[PDB]
């Protein structure tokens, strides 16, 4: 949006649970559901290739 | 307002209130007080519920930590004109050399204090060495000067009252991090340079900083060690059992504990439907 | 070598036990495959089986 | 009455045929207690069979 999503606590997420709000806010720009998962750098780099 | 099932109300509501009633109490870890570890239900009821009681009170209990949160931003801003003071002595103080005498300033001055958290430690302890670095080149005494092998840290030319004053404190932070003390007796002496005095107060300041946060990151390990374990022996348990009950309750056991905001937001996971879990989970 | 024992940097002088220890600015990777080489030649082994 | 919230839940809101529901299914009987808490969010129907869904999906399950 025009502002950056740089702060966390915006984005949280569950998965596999019943969250209603989760599933009313498809296409819905601010949340940003993101899975608990993070990329490490060699995953991260292999992507890229 | 935690709720669990497996015990009677009154010592329940007993250990809630005390959680609330934690942060003004002395020397308060939960190895050292083992009076909530005994009310979690050994040898009384099944195995899953008292993994489930113990997860639930550490991380209630880690919760707790984190609603106190003792501050640091006046000590780290008191660290900072405390440091541009003693920049500002030694300014004008004349070395037995100027140019290593200004390269600490150099150093020293431009670390005034930093933003996040992280970032605090390795700066006040730079500024601390180039700190008394200066401290031993001031009243000339010698240091240890071998590469690889970083001055210590340590109180310049003061009776050994003031010192083990200093070390006592240290102890009374490392039982309980919650409460500031800072300078309980005279520090500043006029008998000494005040260059001396006032990078003594200095050396204080950042000995209480690096105190509170070595004993805030090993509480919060610790709580975050012991509510790893509880995951992974409740995955366990749980796991034998098909069911969808187990299902959902392993749904909600996915998520991450590494962190305090994952932590809260697994423990909110817990409370926004307990109804739902809870048919698996027997009652002695 | 100057290793460092305790706030002293006395030197060390170590054995080169064998041809590999050399650094490879000196003996490099293709000199020990020619080197290979020739000592498959040696044992009339030029073509391995 | 709570009967009468369960079916617009079951009905207005989630579309069920008549012949099922939280009677002869345990699931719906468990997760209508939490569906009629929400009280908004009524108008958008497609995510409340969504989550129905994936909450039949998790009850029948190996892991």
């Amino acid at each position: 949006d025009r502002q950056p999503l740089n702060p966390a606590n915006i984005e949280a997420r569950h998965h596999g649970v019943s969250d209603v709000p989760r599933l009313g806010a498809m296409d819905a720009d601010e949340p940003l559901f993101v899975d608990d998962y993070r990329a490490t750098d060699d995953e991260w780099t292999l992507q890229k290739v | 307002s935690l709720q669990f099932i497996g015990l009677q109300r009154r010592d329940v509501v007993a250990l809630v209130n005390f959680l609330r009633h934690l942060t003004q109490k002395p020397d308060v870890d939960l190895e050292a007080h083992p009076k909530i570890l005994k009310k979690c239900g050994e040898k009384r009821l099944h195995r899953r519920t008292v993994l489930f009681n113990e997860l639930m009170l550490w991380l209630g209990y880690y919760r707790e930590l984190r609603f106190h949160n003792p501050d640091l931003s006046s000590v780290l801003e008191e660290f900072e004109v405390r440091c541009v003071a003693v920049a500002r002595r030694g300014y004008t103080y004349p070395f037995g050399d100027r140019g290593k005498a200004r390269d600490h300033l150099a150093v020293l001055d431009r670390t005034e204090f930093d933003t996040d958290v992280r970032h605090d430690a390795e700066i006040v302890e730079r500024a601390l060495v180039s700190a008394v670095i200066l401290a031993k080149m001031s009243v000339r005494e010698t240091l240890v000067t071998a590469i690889g092998q970083t001055e210590p840290i340590a109180f310049v030319h003061l009776k050994d009252t003031e010192v083990q004053r200093i070390e006592e404190n240290l102890e009374g932070v490392r039982r309980n991090m919650f409460c500031v003390k800072p300078l309980d007796l005279n520090l500043d002496r006029h008998a000494n340079t005040a260059l001396v005095n006032a990078v003594n107060k200095l050396v204080y300041t950042g000995r209480l900083i690096m105190n509170v946060r070595r004993s805030w990151e090993e509480l919060e390990r610790k709580c975050l060690a012991r509510i790893q374990e509880r995951c992974k022996l409740l995955v366990k348990e749980l796991r034998m059992c098909l069911s969808f009950d187990s299902n959902y309750c392993r749904n909600i056991l996915k998520h991450a504990v590494e962190n305090g905001d994952s932590a809260d937001t697994l423990l909110e996971l817990l409370i926004e439907d307990f109804d739902i879990y809870v048919d698996s989970f027997p009652q002695s | 070598t100057h290793c460092q024992e305790n706030s002293e940097t006395v030197a060390l002088c170590t054995p080169r036990i064998v041809i590999g220890n050399l650094p490879d600015g000196l003996a490099p990777g293709p000199f020990h495959e020619l080197r290979t080489w020739e000592i498959m030649e040696h044992m009339r082994l030029r073509p391995p089986p | 009455k709570r009967d009468e919230k369960h079916r617009h839940v079951v009905n207005v809101v989630l579309e069920l045929p008549t012949e099922i529901s939280e009677a002869t299914h345990p699931v719906l009987a468990t997760m209508l207690s939490k569906y009629t808490r929400m009280s908004s969010l009524f108008n958008d129907k497609c995510a409340f069979k969504l989550d129905l869904l994936r909450m039949v999906a998790v009850s029948r399950t190996r892991r």
